[PDB]
RNA sequence: GGUGAAAUUCUUGGAUUUAUUGAAGACUAACUACUGCGAAAGCAUUUGCCAAGGACGUUUUCAUUAAUCAAGAACGAAAGUUAGGGGAUCGAAGAUGAUCAGAUACCGUCGUAGUCUUAACCAUAAACUAUGCCGACUAGGGAUCGGGUGGUGUUUUUUUAAUGACCCACUCGGCACCUUACGAGAAAUCAAAGUCUUUGGGUUCUGGGGGGAGUAUGGUCGCAAGGCUGAAACUUAAAGGAAUU
């Protein structure tokens, strides 16, 4: 299941939480995948998969919001899109 | 000795009474 | 009282060329008079043959085929796949108690833009040596066979038109290698497949319909 | 402190239009004042304003619907029915 | 060379029903029925009704050369009473004595799956 | 007061109730165990099947029977002579 | 005096350089920004405006229109649709469900936009006081109040007049009755409780 | 069209039926069994998602954290109530046609509320296994659900590697059966309804003749319908249970 790779890496790999930390952290070389709610704004995912492609990073597709994103991930609030710079103890980046 | 139609003319009873303490009170 | 018979014609059917046979009987069809054109509404019709008359056959008693009518030429009228279905009476045999009934059903789609609705029935037999009484399914390997039989069909049926999905139906191939493929699961005796009903279809497609019986 | 023990939101009425009549205003009020969500945001910001008018102050979407409720069963309903039908001719 | 048909016996209760035609089922003949020779109101579904109803559907079958013609007994079908009538047995030896060729047989009652609450509720009818 | 379990039922469910068939005396069933008689009756009844089989305008074939299961017998086949009344000699089968 | 809200969406116009600000009826579960497919080779899809020629049975429609070129007649209310039972190939028509339950028949050339029109149940909650009656009707006509005829003046209506108070004929009015007489119930075939 | 027999009703404007369909609502038939889950009521299409639960195996952990329940909270069949959606079949009321001395009952046809769902009430049943929960022992056998163990077990192929289907022997947890009664019971019967005069394992609740009466009044919850607690006056020598002729 998604929940339970995102709490491992929540708890092991590092992580950058919003928009812009999510920007710089991909435009800068470092995120391997981003993760993006189905709540988005089109044109907010849109230009994400467009820097995602442009710097050669792995985008995945997910149905629902952004509360139950932010409570997959182990954080309260809501959450619009996510990167993980390092799996860590992880292997999502492998599979899926 | 049918239960439930004397049983329910025991409620009617009951409707009647109600109605006629209600009348005073 | 008019004449009915004297104010109707009759007229001749072919099969298509997935079935061998090519008569399939005689319509009674009024005369197509100017004020009412009977002969376009010929178009919405069907017609119901047994498909041990349509192979010749004895094994094919408990299938038959309805044959809708797409075509009509000069007394000659050509038909097409409308869908089969095994006649209840037959198929309150195999049906017993003390045995477990599957049944899975699909959406897949063909290359010829027809929708299908596909489905089957596998039973668990009473295997050679046995004691026991009643020989019950342990409940999830229908679970585990629903998803292999309906992924088993729809592999087959895509990247195959209706031409030759017709053609290795009436052999009944279908359910030769469900059994083999699926001998570590259950016995899986009596693999006869179900109804198929065909929902939406494309437009007249003048000429490749002919074909069927060029 | 729960003044009002199960009169709630209809006490501005006062003791007369007897008990239905307030009863079932307060019932409507209880769904017509509630906090809803914008769906492409999901923040609890959603507001009624003029009869059938669902606007927000932060998601700045209006969304139109019944006059109390954003999105009642027969919309649920029609959605599903034509949605089927929509997947059924897209088919 | 000969020619089929459908009769589609439908055997229900207090009444028989013959219905020979086509095929294809958008043209049909010999309307006749069980209470066609009868005026009783209690021996449409017996079997002598059957048997004359039969014999005139025969009759007028071979009105221009109509030599063979299919069957396909039914019931009275819904959630009445699931069973053909007494008097199916006696409509489909009639004609077949009379000549009339007879094949492929075929029960098309319908029955439903455990749905439409059939006549009369929870005790249902009392005598 | 006889019938100790009455039915068949011991465990918990209630299933559901079918509609009674052909009965004039149909009625919620207690469950549906009750008295089956299942009928596998020809389409055709015996004698008269020469003339069919004449009559056939192609040779061999045919010859199947009406399949149904029936629970109509509920607690007044006794009308209809289905259920016999017995006694303490009941212990036979269920 | 319209509880059901109105769109007004902008359209292009495909012959000069200008841009046509349209009113439509405000259906449910559209909102601002989203995209009207105006057309027939549209998808079906709330608030498209798909012919009834074009779309299935089944289908929920509102805003009908009566013909081709009238551009709105039927469901107009809001919480109101109507439901297509069938067509019929040859001279093109369609089988409606009128939000009255009545039966009507028309072209298949009759747009209409899919979806239920927003504010659906605006009549569950009463009025409670006269000045909610009286903003209500101010918008709309000079309507209210309504005065019983009953307690009337014997040349002010027919209804009245009498120490008493009675109507005193049939209150059931012909459908050839004369203008003045059709006061209290026109061609009345029933009454009393339904 | 129907009933034992009739009748209402629909039928040249085509009744009923058939063939092509389309739309609406309800259910999950056959598979259905002294076969299975849930505390109870209750659960009988396909697939995906979410969490929860019993049993099994453990040479893993805590350490007696444990059993029953006044007052006290949650679920709770059908029916009923509030406001929507839906409203196809059936259908409390009702409209008709019978039979009947009489029939607003049984019988045929329509038919509102209702039967389905949503948010909130209703807290009731022959809600029965009429048998409370926890723990221990006691004459046997067979079948069955889930798990596990051993036997080159018989099968499945690419005989054979495996899996799974079953065979044999056994185990635990069960729903439960068949023959007998050491024992109990007034008997019907009970593997408990046994281990109660040879009277005592722990715990909660209910009843002291039948009516009056689950009634009066007083409290309490409920929109209402209704639910919980709950008498007295007066009357009778019989009410009631199992089997026999």
């Amino acid at each position: 299941s998604i929940n339970q790779k995102l709490a491992l890496v929540i708890k092991s790999g590092k992580y950058t939480l919003g928009y812009k930390s999510t920007v710089k952290s991909l435009r800068q070389g470092k995120s391997k995948l981003i993760i993006i709610a189905a709540n988005t704004p089109v044109l907010r995912k849109s230009e994400l998969e467009y820097y995602a492609m442009l710097s050669k990073t792995k985008v995945y597709y997910f149905q629902g919001g952004n509360n139950e994103l932010g409570t997959a991930v182990g954080k309260l609030f809501r959450v619009g899109v996510v990167s993980i710079l390092e799996a860590g103890d992880s292997d999502i980046l492998t599979t899926l | 000795m049918r239960a439930k139609w004397r049983k329910k003319r025991t409620r009617r009873l009951k409707r009647k009474r109600r109605k006629v303490r209600a009348r005073s009170k | 009282v008019v004449d009915p018979f004297t104010r109707k014609e009759w007229f001749d059917i072919k099969a298509p060329s997935t079935f061998e046979n090519r008569n399939v009987g005689k319509t009674l069809v009024n005369k197509s008079t100017g004020l009412k054109s009977a002969s376009d509404a010929l178009k919405g019709r069907v017609v119901e043959v047994c498909l041990a008359d349509l192979q010749g056959s004895e094994d094919h008693s408990f299938r038959k085929i309805k044959l809708r009518v797409d075509e009509v030429q000069g007394k000659n009228l050509l038909t097409n796949f409308h869908g089969m279905d095994f006649t209840t009476d037959k198929l309150r045999s195999m049906v017993r108690k003390w045995q477990t009934l599957i049944e899975a059903n699909v959406t897949v789609k063909t290359s010829d833009d027809y929708v299908l609705r596909i489905f089957a029935i596998a039973f668990t037999r009473k295997q050679a040596n046995q004691v026991k009484r009643h020989s019950y399914a342990q409940s999830s390997h229908i679970r585990a066979i629903r998803k292999v039989i309906s992924e088993i069909l729809t592999k087959e049926v895509q990247g195959s038109t209706l031409a030759q999905l017709t053609s290795k139906l009436i052999p009944e191939v279908i359910n030769k290698e469900i059994e083999n493929a699926t001998k570590d699961i259950f016995p899986l005796q009596n693999i006869h497949v179900r109804k198929v009903k065909l929902l939406k279809q494309p437009k007249f497609d003048v000429g490749a319909l002919m074909a069927l019986h060029g | 402190a729960k003044r009002t023990k199960k009169v709630g939101i209809t006490g501005k009425y006062g003791v007369r239009y007897g008990s239905s009549l307030r009863r079932q205003v307060k019932k409507l009020e209880i769904q017509q004042h509630a906090r809803y969500d914008c769906s492409f945001c999901g923040k609890k910001t959603v507001k009624r304003g003029a009869a059938g008018i669902w606007t927000c102050s932060c998601c700045k979407k209006t969304v139109a619907g019944g006059a109390y409720t954003v999105s009642t069963a027969a919309a649920a309903t029609v959605r599903s029915t034509i949605r089927r039908l929509r997947e059924m001719v897209e088919a | 060379s000969q020619v089929f048909g459908v009769a589609r016996i439908y055997a229900s209760f207090n009444d028989t029903f013959v219905h020979v035609t086509d095929l294809s089922g958008k043209e049909t003949i010999a309307r006749v029925t069980g209470g066609m020779k009868v005026k009783a109101d209690r021996d449409e579904s017996s079997p002598y009704a059957a048997m004359l109803a039969a014999q005139d559907v025969a009759a007028k079958c071979k009105e221009v050369g109509i030599t063979a013609v299919h069957v396909k007994i039914r019931a009275t079908g819904g959630t009445r009473t699931k069973t053909p009538g007494p008097g199916g047995q006696a409509a489909l030896r009639a004609l077949a004595r009379s000549g009339l060729r007879i094949g492929r047989i075929e029960d098309v009652t319908p029955v439903p799956s455990d749905s439409t609450r059939k006549k009369g509720g929870r005790r249902g009818r009392r005598l | 007061p006889k019938k100790r379990a009455s039915n068949g039922r011991n465990k918990k469910g209630r299933g559901h109730v079918k509609p009674v068939r052909c009965v004039n005396c149909s009625k919620s069933i207690p469950k549906d165990k009750a008295i089956k008689r299942m009928a596998i009756r020809n389409i055709v009844e015996a004698a008269a099947v020469r003339d069919l089989s004449e009559a056939s305008v192609y040779p061999e074939y045919a010859l199947p029977k009406t399949y149904n299961k029936l629970h109509y017998c509920v607690s007044c086949a006794i009308h209809a002579r289905i259920v016999r009344v017995r006694s303490r000699e009941d212990r036979k089968n269920r | 005096g319209r509880g059901a809200p109105l769109a007004k969406v902008v359209f292009r116009d495909p012959y000069k350089y200008r841009l046509r600000e349209e009113i439509f009826i405000a259906n449910e579960g559209v909102h601002t920004g989203q995209f009207i497919y105006a057309g027939k080779k549209a998808s079906l899809n709330v608030g498209n405006v798909l012919p009834l020629g074009s779309v299935p049975e089944g289908t929920i429609v509102s805003n009908v229109e009566e013909k081709p070129g009238d551009r709105g007649a039927l469901a107009r209310a809001s919480g109101n649709y109507v439901i297509i039972i069938g067509h019929n190939p040859d001279e093109n028509k369609t089988r409606v469900r009128l939000p009255s339950g009545a039966k009507k028949v028309i072209s298949s050339d009759a747009r209409g936009v899919i979806g239920v029109i927003a504010g659906g149940g605006r009549v569950d909650k009463p009025l409670l006081k006269a000045g909610r009656a009286f903003h209500k009707y101010r918008l709309k006509r000079n309507s209210w109040p309504k005065t019983r005829g009953v307690a009337m003046n014997p040349v002010d209506h027919p209804h009245g007049g009498g120490n008493h108070q009675h109507i005193g004929k049939a209150s059931t009015i012909s459908r050839g009755a004369v203008s003045g007489q059709k006061a209290g119930l026109i061609a009345a075939r029933r009454t009393g409780l339904l």
